[PDB]
This record gives C-alpha cells, structure tokens and sequence, in this order.
C-alpha cells in the first residue's frame, strides 16, 4: 500500500508511514531482560521487554542497545526491536508496506548486507531502501547544496552535499555522539560525588544531560565564572527522591564534542572536523557551503550550540565569506522527516529493492545505493 | 557518596 | 624532617617514614564507642577506642568504620584516627615531617579537599601530597609500564600506565572489595547455619574469610567437588570455644569478585574490567599492558586468584599474545611501599604542597595533582 | 672534511655521507608529542620524540609528519628531524661536512629559501646544495636520457632529460603518493569493518600497505576474480593480537594512482601523467624517453606496477614504439644514491653555495640550482 | 567493530 | 600550500 520509513537509530528508534510530517512511533532502542530472580510472585511473565516497556520497569533489567556507534552488534536484538515496532507501533504488516532504512556513512557493507537479508528473509518487505542520514537530513531541509553535520545518539558523521551531487571524498565521521557524552556525564559527576554505575542509572544520567546540559559560548569564561560562586547551578530530582546539583559539569558534558581530548580522543572537534570536510571539497564549492551548514541529530539540541559552531568556524573560516548555520527546530526527526520526502517522491518509487532483485542477485545487492 | 550508592 | 607516608586505607590503616621497606604501625581503621552502660566499676575508661584497641575489647563497642568504598563518611572519625596514628603509633609531630596521603581514582573531590583542610589546619604538616593507589603500587613494583588493580577493602580501582603515561579515560573503578566479600560470607555462612550479625561477629566473619577462604581455578568443577562429599572442608575456632566448618562457602565468598551477580551488583568481574581497562588503551599500548598485570591490596592475597585471573584473560585476549600476571608477595604492602619509595625522590621534594601554597590559594588547591 | 647527504623526504628522512652505496640511517620523520597527562610515574623523560623512537613508543604520542607533498609546514619540527639526524644519526657536526639537499620540482621557492636559511645559520653547514629528486634518481641510474617518475610518500614528479639536458616545460607534478594511498586504505578497510583512526593506527595502516598490497595487471579482472571468492585474502596481525583479513582492498588502495578518480581528484593516472610529459618533448626525443622509462620512489615497489604501468603506455604509446622501463631493487633508496654519486663527482665541487656567497647574496641565493 | 573500537 | 591544497 504505503511506504514505511523506519529510522533505525543507536539509541532511538523513529519509525512511520511515509507522507507523514512526523513519526508515529518514537522509543528507546532499548532490549531489556530481567537481571534477578525468576520469584514465587509471577502471573505472566516475559523473558526480554523491548522499546519503552524496558524503560519503564528499568529497575529490574539490564538495558542492551542492539546498536552502538551506528552499527548492530545484537542481531536477535535488532530483529526483536523491528518486530515490536512492526507489530505493536505501527501495527501493520511488513508484507504490504515497503520499508525504508537509514544507515550512517562510513559504515560496513557487511552489517548492511545482513539487515537486508534480515528484512528480506524474515520480514516479507516487497520492496526496501537504505539511505544515509545526512542526505535524508538534507532533503528535509529543503535545499539541495549545503554541508550536513548529523549528530546521532551513537555517531556524529558529515556530507557535504553541492546541487544534489554529493561528494564520497570529503565525508567526516567522527564517533563522539550522545553515548559518549552520557558516559563522559557519568564519570565527572563524580567529582560533585552523584554518581551512577548501572544502565537504569545511565539512563537517569542520560535524562539528567537531557534535561541540564548546554554548551558555553566560551568555554575557559564560563569555566572561570562557574568557579566564581555564580547562579550555573542547576537541581535535578531523582527518582528516588533526593535532589542533586550540576555545576559545571553543565556545559563540560557536551563541550567533549568541541573537544574530543576530554576522553582521551585524538580526533578533533566537531567544528574541526566540519571546517576541514568544507575545505576538501572544490574551492568553487567552499563558499556555498559556508553559508548551508545544515545541522541535525539529537545531541544537536543543546542550547546554545548552534551559537558556538557558527563562531568557531567562523574563527577557522575567512573573514570575508558569510557563515550561516541552520538550525531547524525539527532536528530531533530531521532524518526521518527526509526519509518521509524521499519515500513518497514520484521518482523515488523506481529505485526501491525489489523482492525479484534480491532473489536473483542475493542479499549482496545493496551496493549500488551508495549516497 | 550523595547520589547513588551510601557513602 | 624526614617525610612520613600515611596510606589511610578503608579497614587498615598503614603508615611509617619514608625510606623504609615496610610500614611501621599497621593497625585496622576501627573507631569503637562503648554500647552497654558505664556500670558502677569504673577506674579509668575512655569513650572511644581507637585502632587495635578497639578491636582487643570489642566485645563491648560498636565499632564503626569511618573509611569504606574509599570515602570517609565520619570525619571526627578519622581526626581521632590520624590523631591515634600520629601521636601512638609513629609517635612523631605532625607539624615537622611531611605527609603524603592515598586516594583511589574517582573519587569526589570534596572527600581530598576536606583531608587537605583538616591536615592542614588541625595538623601542622609543612607540606603533604595525595597520590592515587594504583600509581604508587607501580611505583612498588619497579616497573613503569602496566595495568595496576588495586583491590583493597573498601574499593577495586584498575589504572593502566604506559611509560609512566597514565591514561585517565581507561581507569575503571568497581566497589567490589573485601567488605563486600565479608558481608556475602556472613550472608551465605546462614546456609549451614552459623549467623553472624554484630559488629564482633562481622570481625569474625573477615578473620574466616582471610584465613580459610579461596579462589577456585574453576568455579562449577570446585562446586561439584564440594557437593560430592570431598575435602574441601576446613574447621575453624571461634573465640568462645566452638568449632564450625565451612564446604564449599571457601570459594563462594571470593568468587563474588569474578561474579558480581551473586550480591545483584549488575557490574562485570575484575577479570572482565581488567580486560576492559587493558582494551580501552591505545591499540599499540596492550601489547605491554598484557603481560604487565601488576596486583595489590589485601583481597588480591586469596590462594589461587593469579591462576583464576590470568587463565580468565587469556580466555577474554587474543591466544596469540602472552599473558603475564605479577603478583609479588608483598602486595598487602604495595601501595605503602610505593609511596615510601616516591617521597624519597629526589624529583618528588619539588611536587609537595606547601602550606605557604596552600594558604595563598586556599582549600582547593589539590587539584592540580591529579594522576 | 666529506660532504654528507641528507635526503629528507615527505616521510622518510633518508642521510649519510656521500661515497657510500646505501643511506647510513633510515628513519620516519615523523615528531611525536605526549597526548595523555601530566606523567605519574615520573623520573626522566622528554617533551617531545623524534624519528625511531617516536615510532617505538607511538601508542601514548600524536604523530606529526612536518614534511606534507614535499612541502615542509612545521618548520620548528623540520629543525627538529634535522638536529636529531645531525646530531644522533650521523653522528657528526654539521659545521664541517657540505651537505646535499634535494627538492620536489614545481615547489614554492619559499620553502627552499627557508630550509636554505635555516641550516645556513642554525648550523654552520660551509656548503649547501639542493638539486631535484629525479635529476638525483637517474644520477643513481646511471644513464643521461630517461624520464623519472619518483613517487614519494608525498609528492609524485615526472621529470623527462635527454642527454642531461633536463626539459623544464614537461615536468609533470602529482600530489597523489603513499600519504594518499595510507589514507584511501583507512577509509576503505572499513567496508570490511577493521577501521583505524589515530596516527598509530595509520601507521600500522602504512604497515598493512606496505606488506599485503600490490598492483593488479587488469583491475576489472582482478575484481572478478576477488569477488568470486578466490585466494586473494591475505591475514595481517595487528600490534594488539587481532588478525585482519584483507580481500579486494590489496589491488584497491594502489590502484588510486591510476585512477585518482577514487578519492575524487581530477588528474589522471601516473601512466598518462608519464604519457603527457612525453609527448610534450619533442618529436625526436620520444623514442629514447619511451625505451628509458626510470621508476624511483617508495611507492613504485607494489609488486606489478611496472608491468602495469608498462601495459598501459604501450597501450597509448603507437604500437611501433618498443616501451621499456626500468625498476632498478633499489628504488627506495635511489634518489639517495644519486646524490651520493652526485655529491663525490670532481666536476660537482665548484657548484657548491660557500658561506661567502650566501653571506654577500642573503638567503635569496637558491634560485640558479634550476634543475 | 572488528578491529579497532568495539562495534 | 597558501592557495589550493592545504600545504
Ligand atoms: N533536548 C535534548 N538535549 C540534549 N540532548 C538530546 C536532546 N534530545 C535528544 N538528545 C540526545 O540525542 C540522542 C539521540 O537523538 P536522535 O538523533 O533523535 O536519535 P538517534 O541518535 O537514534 O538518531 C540521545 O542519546 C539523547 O542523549
Ligand atoms: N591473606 C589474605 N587473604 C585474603 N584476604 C585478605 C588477606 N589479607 C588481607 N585481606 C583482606 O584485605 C582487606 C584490606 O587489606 P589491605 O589492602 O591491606 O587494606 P586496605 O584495603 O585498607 O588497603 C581486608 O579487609 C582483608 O579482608
Ligand atoms: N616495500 C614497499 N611496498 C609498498 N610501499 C612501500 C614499500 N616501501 C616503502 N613504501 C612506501 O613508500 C613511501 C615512502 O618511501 P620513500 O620513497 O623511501 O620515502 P620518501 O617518500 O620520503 O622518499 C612510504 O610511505 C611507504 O608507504
Ligand atoms: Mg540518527
Ligand atoms: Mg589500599
Ligand atoms: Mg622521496
């Protein structure tokens, strides 16, 4: 009938029919099993909870993300989470709708290959499509040239795109993302002392980055001024009940993107890393992409960080080429937001896998939609 | 400790 | 004068001068108040042993740890029992020898801050430094490259060092310590039904687990063994007369490190952190890293937890590199023994924190001796 | 008292005395700073490693190449490589031996001049001498007519001479060499999935390339055959213990240089560079240049490349033209060798640059070494 | 992954 | 370089 887009993330899975202008169905990418005893107190009982189930009873599990670092690692995982999505949030059949998958650059042909043998095999997709997230990004933005920095739960890539034609030389992926900074969160609330060890109590340090962090204009100012008695502190309710306070640690969890050297990383910055991404491509091409630096992804939401990237880059740019950086308040679904556009395009619609391909060219024929 | 475990 | 080394550890406290091969004064870190009533026979009496005094009449206090999982939690606690170290044991002025402190990595910086202040303040040390565990039990070692595991009683910190380049992002810290493993030891001594709920009792139960407690090589053939009617069964005086006999809880108590499982602590062994702390170096670091696995604290002494620890590794590493596990005698030790060789270097005498130092930058000025 | 060689490449500084038949010391110029902290254990060390032995211990460093397409970027590290080879390598004090530099052709005239400068009065050299890597190549050839292809680590030059008449309006530059070939090979080992990053790990990527790589005769064929499944899989060993496997990624990383469409740059292979340049000559010295095709560099020793190269010019050469080339063993150390030979030649003794002539014309005197 | 980082 | 390629 309709297509599906299913925007498979490293830490939240966005799944919904394509033509839609946001996704039905968002939930952790999150399999849980129990950790404790199977006890004298059951009436019905499961061995694994799976999406936001997990979430909820989280005292009494060990969360596993099937996907870290934009790659599945837990295939029974996987196949668990895209059987809930599609038979329990969108409540289709996966016979009739094609799907539509998105995968991050940079990544290996093997774990693509396996999830369209997955899908295939398992699942009984007519069609399906895997795309990478940047240019979904790109085309929910709207525009067709711009440089695209899409910061993911477990991968911070960038593509940068000139008039529909993108560039495979100058794509950038860097692996500080959403669950590097929660761990980096959880190792220097140490220093206040609130610290937290377990999954469930990643997950608490997780909300606590979500609800608290942001990231400073300046860095060494901020730092001066937060050790200078000021009001940058913050108080978080646990659910246990005893509040707790974020100095700080506030703008230190997420200046780790602008400064990878915090957990030991040789990378460079985000704002580095894009610079140098806009430097490889043609000097023809460095001037438009100045001035379309789309930006994307979850861990792109702190405040004040659109601020920060268009100064530093502006710092590394030159003074005479303008720097504009678009921050859509849509970043969180900006990626299946474009998958939604794409799948629906009257000229998308012979571009899809077809089950008769698959069959005559085997799960290796997922080679030929490189982005 | 304050948060999460006793000391 | 001559510098003093105080490593306050979190159940025994060791100290001495620097320069020497073994602590001078090594006594439990008790404070015990009186529990019954002061009663008409009374010629001379205190209100609070403190050290092997405590634990010589213990019969009738409350002892009560001040140190454990690192932190201390009281500390007009540990003002009596630096006060006790100082003034009976090493018999010395605090206000002429320099003291150098231990601190387990990750730790909160209030916890140090607060030592500082109070040696600096109640005691007048002209200047004092506080190290982490791990470094200064490499420095016992001889060596400077390794993975160091310190598992006292309270914490089981892992520092990775290559070329005396630590690195702070690989350091994993576990809580799992032999007051934890004395605590499941009185939980599962209940089984065959010796209990063990006082403070006394508890004392008891560490006396137990440090003389007849092991570790096995395999853990399910040693449990079939036990179960088969076997030797494994050693008999042990209590102080009031009767015997008991322990099967197979010998090498349950220990086995908790290797399975945080058995007291829900949903962490991993510390064979899997060790792994884990090996790993997360640098890719052309491991090589040394593996065949320098260098032990310390008092846990680190169960009969068998080299074999148990170096055959799990090599299970977890590659087959094709060798695993070396370096486990001197003298790892009770090993930290004191490192710090009295660091306080004697001539490099060191430049890195104390004087009290002129300390005054013009108040408190917190402990921080920039990180290791 | 002897002049003395320093051929100091983009990539591997190569020196010694002028008479011998091999460089005295071989080394990466590679710099190397600490990365991790502060030191713990420390007793004697240094802020920064050159060469060998910045190589040697390169897991806690961040290497720095100073030399980038034959163009030296970091000067006060070149000084550095120049010093330690001086001073360590060599073993000798460079105010008494000339010595012999060489220079990528169509190279900013600021760098030479700087270089020039900078070992005229950092060091007291009497004599300095900086000649082209290809006139220096077939100096070691032995010959007088021939077209040198030198591929470096950092630049590829194509410089055609007849009759020792060097043609100054044919030498063809590419920037594509073995820098760019480690690079191609990071970023597409990862379709397979082993991935490197750091600057360690890109030299054991160098490693891998250099130990498993080679160039197909027929790319299309060599493809066909790999992927279907034949024995063209090599096992490389990483430092850590991990065996990697390698399947098409060996005729792929070196086929960049005859297609540099691979990593999105707009000149054409070493075969049709060699090809242009030789039919810019004249029409009468085409047939020597054709049958004295002289190869030289590092990357020219992948294993087929001079059939490779040689199938591909006889294709575009006219088919009555007899097409040579000659691959001497030793083309890694060539270019050395010719300016040894070079160096020791009765006639080359008054073309040196004496310290007077330097002192009465400055710096800008290195602009009559046209080659 | 399967050399270099975990994945 | 200054202009074109970083060098
Ligand atoms: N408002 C917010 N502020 C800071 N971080 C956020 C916010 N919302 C989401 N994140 C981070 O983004 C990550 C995932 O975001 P998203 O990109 O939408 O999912 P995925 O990474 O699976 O594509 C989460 O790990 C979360 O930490
Ligand atoms: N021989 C031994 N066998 C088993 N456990 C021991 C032994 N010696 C000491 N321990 C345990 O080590 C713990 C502390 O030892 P130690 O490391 O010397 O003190 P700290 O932890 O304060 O540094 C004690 O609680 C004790 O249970
Ligand atoms: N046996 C080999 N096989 C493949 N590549 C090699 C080999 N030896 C050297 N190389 C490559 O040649 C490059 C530089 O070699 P060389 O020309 O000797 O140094 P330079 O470029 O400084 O003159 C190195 O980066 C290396 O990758
Ligand atoms: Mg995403
Ligand atoms: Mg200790
Ligand atoms: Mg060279």
């Amino acid at each position: 009938t309709t297509a599906l887009v299913c925007d498979n993330g490293s830490g939240l899975v966005k799944a919904g029919f394509a033509g839609d202008d946001a996704p039905r169905a968002v939930f952790p990418s999150i399999v849980g099993r129990p950790r404790h005893q199977g006890v004298m107190v059951g009436m019905g009982q499961k061995d694994s909870y799976v999406g936001d189930e997990a979430q909820s009873k989280r005292g009494i599990l060990t969360l596993k993300y099937p996907i870290e670092h934009g790659i599945i690692t837990n295939w029974d995982d996987m196949e668990k989470i895209w059987h809930h999505t599609f038979y329990n949030e969108l409540r289709v059949a996966p016979e009739e709708h094609p799907t539509l998958l998105t995968e991050a650059p940079l990544n290996p042909k093997a774990n693509r290959e396996k999830m369209t043998q997955i899908m295939f095999e398992t699942f009984n997709v007519p069609a399906m499509y895997v795309a990478i997230q940047a240019v979904l990004s790109l085309y929910a933005s709207g525009r067709t040239t711009g440089i695209v920095l899409d910061s993911g739960d477990g991968v911070t890539h960038n593509v940068p795109i000139y008039e529909g034609y993108a560039l495979p030389h100058a794509i950038m992926r860097l692996d500080l993302a959403g669950r590097d900074l929660t761990d980096y969160l959880m190792k220097i609330l140490t220093e206040r002392g609130y610290s937290f060890v377990t999954t469930a109590e990643r997950e608490i340090v997780r909300d606590i980055k979500e609800k608290l962090c942001y990231v400073a204009l300046d860095f060494e100012n901020e730092m001066a001024t937060a050790a200078s008695s000021s009001s940058l502190e913050k108080s978080y309710e646990l659910p246990d009940g005893q509040v707790i306070t974020i100095g700080n640690e506030r703008f230190r969890c997420p200046e780790t993107l602008f400064q990878p050297s915090f957990i030991g990383m040789e990378s460079a910055g985000i704002h580095e890393t894009t610079y140098n991404s806009i430097m490889k491509c043609d000097i023809d091409i460095r001037k438009d992409l100045y001035a379309n630096n789309v930006m994307s992804g979850g861990t792109t939401m702190y405040p004040g960080i659109a601020d920060r990237m268009q100064k530093e880059i502006t710092a590394l740019a030159p003074s005479t080429m303008k720097i504009k950086i678009i921050a859509p308040p849509e970043r969180k679904y900006s990626v299946w937001i474009g998958g939604s556009i794409l799948a629906s395009l009257s000229t998308f619609q012979q571009m899809w896998i077809t089950k008769q391909e698959y069959d005559e060219a085997g799960p290796s024929i997922v080679h030929r939609k490189c982005f | 400790w304050x948060a999460x475990c006793p000391a």
